[PDB]
């Protein structure tokens, strides 16, 4: 009855919950090499033969989606409502505030997002095609902008065209102290444009049936 | 008219749909959505389990007719995937390929009786299972339930109604 | 019910995922190449973590 | 007893022209050979049915002297001799068996004659099973015992393989039709070698012969006696009553310096077997491309083997050492003329071809840099697209390697602007120049 082992699934039927897909960039990837040199600590000053090496790095801004099933959740779980709303929160923090290992020791690359939203819809979906023209940066904006304008865009255009049908959407956009907006005007967008964590995770527990 | 045909559409960032030559490590997608595929699809539509479905609910969905168009045909590219055993007990680890279709569309549409075309419809707009493109790893980005049924004819006039 | 969450994520000069030559992983989407983050790495950090063990 | 015969029990899967996929037995599969097809989703199993059937239908000529006529089901008085000596196409009997041998007190599971099916040690991903509690079922288990002579892999200790030792790739001419399949591969030889499924273990001389030769057995083997139930099998899925659970297998070694040429082999120079060379991880001296058809079509084509016959079907499994790799096929429209050999031998060698172009350096530093890696995310897909031309690339029919150099140019350009992606003017130029790479064709 683990946690662990009821949302992300099996160790090593038992059908999870998780839908983590692959993070795509939202611009022209830039591969950057380097040219490191193994220096000896000892001087020598004899024997060259030179110690040149190369290693690939790179900076990108990557979109990340997931998903969670909410009854598939619930029969793992086999009634406990509220270890499974505990177990949504748990995760939208993790999901947040964790990166990967991979060479972090050498380049310390310990990000935060920069804004997520959260949505509830019967048919899945993912904003991938949003950014099929790569980011082009201009003089008053960054790129971070320029994707959540464009993220913007297309949530606008997907509202305007896949909306209704007794089912209305509903977003939880949430930006670190509200620096950056989705969109402007146009209902906000979504719904509360919040700028706290916690309060993105009490606003989806309470959502989903008034939880704590 | 009663509904005959059935549309589906499925395009993704990344999507498989693995053939019968991905025997050992290296997992290879054919060309374009199989019948399988798009068959185990509906049964997660309609929320049938591994057990259960294949003495009732799977010949009945195999007696049908579908096509795929293809638009984008894709970029094939390869995804070195290690699987670490232990983190029998060892610290070895596991190395495979897995093979993806990247920047492809491919419109199906299935033909056959109409309550059945009208009950696979009614189970897409609100399916009871996550759905994915072949691997789990792999969610659509447009809906799957896009196109309307009609009363159309034989596939290659199925495959024509959609722009 | 299906909740979905989607993040925008923009991070220093690293090298999160690996091919078996030592280059980060890339995807082609949209005409160009894109750096990738591969799934079955975001669910292991997420997974086996200290705030997913607090 | 138990009874079960291989002419009277349903143990042959195939599918009719008419789309009806069924399962048959013997002597139904070769009554109706000319309107049916052998379907099998291995293709190893189903290649070395055919080889089972073509020595079959070797020895029954060679005791019956008649020759197969093309779009005949097939030649008559077969069916009646092969149900003479039905007795001989035992298993589970009591002192005739088929494909197998006394019973040696070391037992191992019935998962081990089955590759892609892992047993002891090693690991279990992929094919979620434990040994001794998933079994076979009674058409599988003849599966195993067919794949023996040809697909028998090294080992650990017990290294002596068998007539091939490493298995080389296995190359022959398709057709539509199992009788019309079984015409293109009709070459009876001077000799008919000597039975060896006939309840012989038959020790001949140093030179043998077809029969002796497509039917070798490796290892001696024994299968136990089947497990009432209702679980299915773990290699085709399908709910039975019986399985089988266990067998006694032991290793036997060849005698060395034995003279046998493989009729569906390829050699490189001096006997040695021609495998696949494919891998998963990209090292020096070599990067993953997939699809390794170029390397064996020099060595066949050399050897009385520069005919059309229809088209040719390519059967490759690569393994290193003990741990099977991968199995893959490839058909290749072979309608064609004669070629000139340098640029077929130049064909032959596009994995080093490749390599050479993935280990040059971004802006030169030599020493032992991994090249550009992003050059090598894009070969496999240019070379899939390389493959569906195929036939005219062989043949230079209407393609050749500056044809196929011209794929690059489409993906280099969107690799070149990810890689220079200034917009100064010296980044153009360095684009212009990272464009132009082509492979490079060597000996
Ligand atoms: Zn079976």
């Amino acid at each position: 009855l683990a946690p662990d082992i009821a949302l992300c699934g099996r160790m090593l039927t038992v059908e999870a919950a998780l839908q983590v897909a692959h993070a795509i960039s939202t611009h022209i990837a830039r591969p950057e090499i380097d040219y490191f040199v193994a220096a000896d600590d000892v001087p020598g000053e004899d024997a060259g033969a030179g110690h040149i090496g190369e290693s690939m790095f790179a900076s990108a801004c990557f979109y990340k989606y997931f998903s969670i099933d909410w009854e598939q959740l619930v029969k793992n779980l086999k009634g406990d409502t509220n270890l499974a709303a505990h177990t949504v929160g748990a995760f939208l923090l993790a999901a947040a505030k964790t990166n990967p290992s991979g060479k972090q020791n050498s380049f310390a690359a310990h990000n935060y997002p920069d804004g997520i939203l959260v949505e509830f819809k019967n048919s899945p979906i993912s904003y991938a095609n949003a950014f099929v023209r790569p980011v082009s940066v201009v003089k008053e904006s960054d790129l971070v902008e320029q994707s959540i304008g464009q993220l913007s865009n297309y949530v606008n255009d997907i509202r305007l065209g896949y909306y209704d049908e007794q089912s209305p959407v509903i977003g939880f956009w949430f930006s670190p102290n509200n620096r950056y907006p989705l969109g402007y005007k146009h209902s906000k967008l979504a719904s509360r444009n919040i700028g706290n964590l916690n309060e993105l995770v009490g606003a989806v527990l309470d959502y989903i049936g008034g939880f704590k | 008219a009663p509904p005959n045909t059935l549309f589906l559409r499925l395009e993704g960032a990344l999507q498989s749909w693995g053939s019968n030559e991905a025997k050992f490590a290296l997992r290879r997608t054919a060309d374009a959505p199989t019948k399988s595929g798009v068959l185990g699809l509906l049964c997660a539509a309609m929320g049938i389990g591994r057990a259960e479905a294949a003495d009732s609910w799977l010949p009945k969905l195999a007696n049908l007719r579908m096509g795929v168009r293809i638009d984008r045909p894709g970029i094939r590219w390869w995804d070195f995937h290690t699987v670490g055993a232990g983190q029998k007990t060892r610290a070895e680890t596991l190395l495979s390929r897995r093979e993806y279709l990247a920047d492809a569309s491919f419109l199906v549409a299935l033909q056959g009786e109409p309550e059945l075309v009208a009950k696979l419809s009614a189970a897409l707009a609100k399916p009871v299972w996550a759905i994915y493109l072949g691997r789990k790893s792999c969610p659509p980005s447009r809906p799957v339930c896009e196109h309307p049924p009609g009363f159309y004819n034989t596939l290659e006039e199925a495959l024509s109604a959609v722009p | 019910m299906l909740i979905e969450i989607h993040m925008i994520q923009n991070h220093s000069p690293a090298n999160l995922n690996r091919d078996d030559l030592g280059a980060p992983k890339t995807c082609y989407f949209g005409g160009v190449l894109r750096s990738r983050i591969s799934s079955q790495c975001i669910k292991r950090s997420i997974r086996t973590s200290n705030d997913f063990k607090a | 007893h138990v009874m079960y015969n291989l002419l009277c029990d349903n143990w042959v899967n195939v599918v009719y022209l008419s789309g009806k996929p069924d399962r048959i037995s013997l002597v139904q599969t070769l009554k109706d050979a000319h309107c049916l097809q052998l379907a099998y989703s291995n293709p190893m199993d189903r290649f070395t049915v055919f080889r089972f059937l073509l020595a079959l239908g070797y020895w029954c000529f060679a005791n019956t002297n008649v020759e197969p006529e093309p779009d005949k089901p097939l030649p008559v008085s077969w069916i009646p001799w092969l149900e003479e000596n039905k007795e001989y196409f035992e298993l589970f009997g009591d002192g005739k068996r088929f494909f197998q041998a006394d019973p040696s007190s070391r037992i191992r599971a019935i998962t081990d004659l089955i590759h892609e099916i892992p047993t002891a040690h090693n690991l279990c991903h992929f094919k979620h099973v434990t040994d001794y509690i998933d079994g076979l079922c009674e058409a599988c288990c003849i599966k195993g015992l067919l794949r023996l002579p040809v697909f028998t892999t090294v080992g650990g200790r017990g290294i002596g393989a068998g007539i091939n030792n490493t298995p080389p790739f296995y190359l022959l001419w398709h057709a539509n039709d199992l009788a019309g399949m079984l015409a293109q591969n009709w070459q009876p030889w001077d000799n008919m070698g000597i039975p060896a499924w006939l309840g012989s273990f038959q020790k001949e001389s140093r030179e043998v012969g077809l029969l002796a030769g497509m039917t070798w057995l490796p290892r001696k083997v024994y299968l136990h006696d089947p497990v009432p139930g209702q679980a299915a099998c773990c290699s085709c899925g399908l709910p039975s009553e019986a399985l089988v659970y266990s067998c006694s297998i032991e290793v036997e070694p060849v005698p060395k310096g034995l003279e046998w040429k493989d009729p569906h082999g390829v050699y490189t120079d001096q006997g040695k077997s021609l495998q696949s060379k494919i891998k998963l991880m990209s090292n020096d001296r070599y990067t993953f491309a997939d699809r390794d058809w170029y390397s064996p079509l020099f060595s066949y084509l050399h050897a009385e083997g520069n005919s059309r016959q229809g088209k040719l079907w390519l059967v490759g499994f690569a393994s290193d050492k003990a741990k099977s790799i991968d199995i893959w096929d490839k058909i290749i429209e072979l309608e064609g003329t004669d070629t000139n050999d340098e640029l077929l031998a130049q064909l032959a060698n596009r994995a080093t071809a490749l390599n050479a172009m993935r280990k040059k350096p971004l802006r030169g530093d030599f020493k032992k840099s991994v090249g550009t890696p992003q050059i090598a995310d894009i070969i496999p897909h240019a070379e899939n697209r390389i493959a569906i031309n195929a036939g005219k690339m062989t043949e230079n029919r209407g393609y050749s390697w500056q044809d196929a150099d011209t794929e690059y140019g489409e993906l280099l350009t969107k690799v070149a602007y990810s890689l220079e992606p200034a917009q100064t003017v010296d980044a153009r130029l360095k684009r212009g120049n990272f464009i132009s790479r082509k492979p490079w064709p060597i000996i």
